[PDB]
């Protein structure tokens, strides 16, 4: 199937409370194989996912010294951003980074990305040519600017069309037998009165990867969105996902609904009933 | 502009009394990051509870997993309990084994 | 594997 690598950056200033935190996470589709924390009782790149272990001491201490000077790079970063909006020295603030590449079911490039927020508003992205910038407004500019004098596009599409998809495939050898295996949802549906006059059917999907999943409601065959209550896809702490769909009926009507569920580690889409 | 979290708790594995489980508490779709989050049993603070490492989705809000090792009951309540600049005071969300 | 080059805003 399709894959993808990111890593997710997070920079947080606390003034009067230290240094700015700077974390980051390495994902391969929705597993965690890496983490670095600069609050850390003493910060190294860590391994996340039992497939990234076999890495040697040459790649740990790689990952280390590129985090150690992100640390250094985001706290310059984060006092700039200040500068910028003319910020008051007393609020605290966040720089968000989401980088990575796309491959497609051939192993191909589909696309990469690279794109920054300040205090979870965008602030500049990588355009999909991977060779210019949208800088969300004036300060953006700012970074635009020596982003361009640096360098800094062609520097991201190389790696991007180079090491990222080199090291993602690589990781995809290395852990094929998880990363490379779609776990289908167990499904049930459930019946709970709420009145005399209705019920509640849910729809349950549990263990699956990956978290990508459609759960829908229809009522002789046509789709209740607006009458669905889903819940935001959680994680089961074991790798797995789950995830549920409910809809009020009118008691008597059960058998008018029929729940839908589509998944990577599904064949063919399924159809599930109340079964009482 | 903050976002105040979502707010699940559940099990890892279906609920069967007496059988040893997992109770999560995941808080997702918030920013800032600070967040505090405490698991309860009977109103009282579970002691140990691991964590997630912070991560953040599409839409850059942040999401976290904390979770504890316990053994469901009848009579047992589980809860979690979320603090977040967005909520004037802590939010509890009981453990309902149907959600 | 990340990305090694600063990025200075
Ligand atoms: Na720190
Ligand atoms: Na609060």
């Amino acid at each position: 199937g399709s894959h993808s690598m990111r890593y997710f950056y997070t920079a947080m200033s606390r003034p009067g409370r230290g240094e700015p935190r700077f974390i980051a996470v390495g994902y391969v589709d929705d597993t965690q194989f890496v983490r670095f924390d600069s609050d850390a009782a003493s910060p190294r790149t860590e391994p996340r996912a039992p497939w990234i272990e076999q890495e040697g001491p040459e790649y740990w201490d790689r990952n280390t010294q590129i985090f150690k000077t992100n640390t250094q790079t985001y706290r310059e970063s984060l006092r700039n951003l200040r500068g910028y909006y003319n910020q008051s020295e007393a609020g605290s603030h966040i720089i968000q980074r989401m980088y990575g590449c796309d491959l497609g079911p051939d192993g191909r490039l589909l696309r990469g990305h690279d794109q920054s927020a300040y205090d979870g508003k965008d602030y500049i992205a990588l355009n999909e040519d991977l060779s210019s910038w949208t800088a969300a407004d004036t300060a953006a500019q700012i970074t635009q600017r020596k982003w361009e004098a640096a360098r800094v596009a062609e520097q991201l599409r190389a790696y991007l069309e180079g090491l990222c998809v080199e090291w993602l495939r690589r990781y995809l050898e290395n852990g094929k037998e998880t990363l490379q295996r779609a776990d289908p949802p167990k499904t049930h549906v459930t019946h709970h009165p709420v009145s005399d006059h209705e019920a509640t059917l849910r729809c349950w999907a549990l263990g699956f990867y990956p978290a990508e999943i459609t759960l829908t409601w229809q009522r002789d065959g046509e789709d209740q969105t607006q009458d669905t209550e889903l819940v935001e896809t959680r994680p089961a702490g074991d790798r797995t996902f789950q995830k549920w769909a409910a809809v009020v009926v009118p008691s008597g009507e059960e058998q008018r609904y029929t729940c839908h569920v589509q998944h990577e580690g599904l064949p063919k889409p399924l159809t599930l009933r109340w079964e009482p | 502009i903050q976002r105040t979290p979502k707010i699940q708790v559940y099990s890892r594995h279906p609920a069967e009394n007496g059988k040893s489980n997992f109770l999560n508490c995941y808080v997702s779709g918030f920013h800032p990051s600070d967040i505090e989050v405490d698991l309860l049993k009977n109103g009282e603070r579970i002691e140990k509870v691991e964590h997630s490492d912070l991560s953040f989705s599409k839409d850059w809000s942040f999401y976290l997993l904390y979770y504890t090792e316990f053994t469901p009951t009848e009579k047992d309540e589980y809860a979690c309990r979320v603090n977040h600049v967005t909520l004037s005071q802590p939010k509890i969300v009981k453990w309902d084994r149907d959600m | 594997l990340p990305f090694d080059k600063p990025t200075i805003m």
